[PDB]
């Protein structure tokens, strides 16, 4: 029959902020004492990471950035690019 | 001829080097090395490769 309790809930949704009715706002990262006063972003990562906890990561555009390294290895160079210049002395 | 190789240094230490190729052809092969310098005459020259 009858519904009642309506209860219009206009108010309550402002106390938190009139702008975020319309945008949901872009979150922010926390800050580590640590890394001294420098501030994360949360769209850009210039140092190279380790290939294994981060997730294989997505680029969109520009940003010369670092990456995810998957196998570094030192070893003893060859004397020579190719052809048959091979000179050493 | 796949490479050739010189060397002009003064050294009396027995030197290693090495050299790499990309093997294109297929199937067992062989491989073999020739000197040019002649060799030594006197004990005055010890050029041993």
């Amino acid at each position: 029959g009858m519904t009642g309790i309506l209860f219009s809930l206009g108010a309550s949704m402002v106390l938190g902020g009139v702008a975020q009715m319309l945008a949901p706002k872009a979150r922010t990262p926390r800050i580590q004492t640590t890394d001294n006063g420098k501030q994360n972003t949360y769209f850009s990562s210039l140092d190279n990471m380790v290939a294994q906890g981060n997730v294989l990561p997505v680029l969109y555009g520009e940003m010369r950035v670092g990456s995810r390294v998957v196998s570094q290895e030192i070893s003893t160079a060859d004397e020579g690019d190719g052809g048959q210049v091979v000179v050493i002395g | 001829t796949e490479k050739d190789i010189t060397i002009k240094g003064k050294t009396t230490s027995q030197y290693l080097a090495s050299v790499v190729m990309g093997n294109l052809p297929p199937r067992p092969f062989n491989i073999r090395m020739r000197r040019m310098t002649p060799d030594s005459t006197t004990d005055q020259l010890q050029n041993k490769t």
